[PDB]
């Protein structure tokens, strides 16, 4: 190696964080979007109304947590399907949210809890 | 046999034949078997890195009916480029018109004993060098002679390095807290999940971390004061019963709190002409004695081998996808009958899967 | 998928343009290059005679002509080699060149060809 060390990156996160939702004949918990241009999507993100991700200052809109890995450059998901999915109604998930910078946790998670989500404390 | 004398040409002198000096070799881990040989068929391998911890648990009042949940393992993936290594030399017909041999009055030079001689040195300096870079993998730091560094575990794994410090200067220092410093480090940095008993490590040192470490009064004393034939013989017999390396037939060494330290004079030189010390550590002045520490092959058994060394291909035709070997040599003949030129060929690099494993010992203190 | 296709790219070109070379020890037509820039190297590319490639208005300064393939994030040759190699004199190579926007093929030709790199012509 140049610097005397090579990294081929980590797995992604696998959906494994739902630990309770609302079964239904069609998801009454989820929610489709429309991926938005050259953005990366990942498990345990927070998404607004439109799709595009939570950033400082909008805590409050926080609408759904998303629930696939999303590949831009291929405008595909990790499975195959053409949209992203979200979770946006009463459930039970993991504590392993993935935030942007400067994006207060507490804020998202008590918006979150009004629509009926609620976070497990995880281990270690 | 006769041949000319010294100032005329017409009386005959008797000659009796020649001395030779030979270069001194050492190759001692190169004995040791440590390093398993791994042969491969690419110019890179790959390998997987699983991870997972776990913590206490928190009570929760009971009508509540809430929980705890753990956190999933993590993955990993790396990989590792190879070093390669190449020589030439060649035979003229001007090396053997006419020359005498060394040890002889009147017989000629011939192409067999060039041959034969120059296979040697070649067979010889590719020795050396897997020496080195043996050396070099243990201290944790793959870097060719020329400087240029190929492996770095402690970045290749995500982890650092341990020293430990004895303070032999300081009469009233104790040792034994080091000694037990070292046996927990090895005991609990190996994450193997198994029992794992520390008291079987290899401790190398250099010449003045063993004089200070021999001639320290509490140590000296302690030996002195008991009777037994390892307090007899250590006091006051020949300190040099260890195995030998390739110069001398038996290492320094000395016992103490379970732990068995061997003196090593390995070194080389560059040919820009300075001197490689094996045992030395990167930027400490040579005054300061100086170790290395790393575990024994029984510590954890060949179903999990610490210590490897991959050899790949030759970039020659019919080499192509071949398992590999650890030296390649070819011979043509040049146009017209000129002459002879020969090459060896050489693509390998040591690692090491856990480099935590590894401690480096000093004398000084802070 | 979305736009009804995806393409995972065309295998790198193989390194097989060489029909004759001055085959002695030490490769005495071949000459090493430092790669920088995080500049990506593809086997028939000019360079020049600090390790870039030759661009338009310099046609001039052609040095050498790639031979191994240069990942700029692994910092690593296809081999797993750390520098770049090329062939500057004394061979005979086929047609199948690379060249930046706006590139004169006869100019680089001719300034080839003063060092002893020839070039056979191809039928597809």
């Amino acid at each position: 190696a140049y610097q005397g060390f090579t990294k081929l990156g980590n797995r992604e996160p696998l959906n494994d964080i739902i630990l309770w939702e609302q079964i239904t004949p069609t998801g009454h918990s989820r929610k489709e979007y429309t991926p938005q241009a050259s953005t990366e999507y990942r498990v345990g993100e927070v998404l607004k109304a439109d799709g595009t991700k939570v950033q400082a200052g909008e805590e409050a809109q926080a609408d759904s947590v998303c629930i696939v890995n999303f590949y831009a450059d291929l405008q595909l998901s990790y499975h195959g399907q053409l949209k992203v999915v979200g979770i946006h109604r009463d459930a039970e998930l993991k504590d392993l949210l993935t935030l942007e910078a400067s994006v207060d946790a507490a804020a998202v998670k008590t918006a979150l809890a009004a629509k009926g989500i609620d976070f497990v404390p995880t281990g270690l | 046999m006769l041949t000319n004398s010294e100032k005329s040409r017409f009386f005959l002198a008797d000659l009796t034949g020649e001395v030779q000096s030979i270069p001194n070799t050492y190759g001692y881990i190169s004995n040791l078997g440590l390093f398993r040989s791994a042969p491969i068929t690419q110019t890179t391998f790959l390998m997987d890195l699983t991870d997972w911890d776990v913590s206490l648990l928190d009570a929760v009042d009971r009508d509540s009916r809430k929980a705890e949940t753990s956190a999933p393992e993590r993955v990993r993936q790396i990989s590792f480029p190879m070093m390669y290594f190449k020589e030439v030399e060649s035979i003229t017909p001007d090396e053997i018109q006419g020359v005498r041999q060394p040890g002889t009055a009147n017989e000629l030079t011939t192409e067999a004993v060039v041959r034969a001689k120059k296979l040697m040195k070649i067979r010889t300096k590719f020795d050396i060098t897997r020496e080195f870079l043996f050396m070099q993998a243990l201290k944790g730091k793959v870097v060719d002679a020329r400087g240029t560094l190929y492996a770095d575990l402690y970045k290749q794994f995500d982890v650092e390095k341990k020293t430990v410090y004895f303070d032999l200067d300081n009469p009233n220092a104790d040792i034994d807290a080091s000694i037990e410093e070292l046996r927990m480090h090895m005991e609990d940095e190996a994450k193997t999940g198994t029992v794992i008993n520390g008291e079987e490590i290899h401790v190398v040192v250099d010449r003045v971390f063993f004089s200070k470490l021999v001639k320290h009064p509490k140590i000296r004393d302690a030996y002195l004061a008991q009777q037994t034939p390892l307090a007899w013989q250590q006091i006051t017999g020949s300190l040099r019963t260890g195995g030998t390396d390739g110069v001398q037939a038996h290492m320094n060494t000395f016992y103490y709190g379970g732990v068995k330290f061997v003196q090593y004079n390995g070194k080389f030189k560059d040919k820009r002409g300075k001197v490689h010390t094996l045992v030395s550590i990167d930027s400490v002045a040579a005054t300061v004695g100086v170790g290395h520490a790393f575990p024994n092959v029984s510590m954890l058994g060949e179903a999990n081998n610490i210590f490897e060394v991959a050899y790949g291909p030759c970039p020659k035709m019919g080499y192509a996808n071949t398992l590999g070997q650890e030296l390649y040599v070819f011979e043509y003949e040049k146009d017209r009958d000129e002459g002879i030129d020969f090459e060896a060929h050489s693509y390998m690099l040591p690692y090491c899967t856990r480099p935590q494993l590894l401690v480096d010992v000093r004398a000084d203190a802070k």
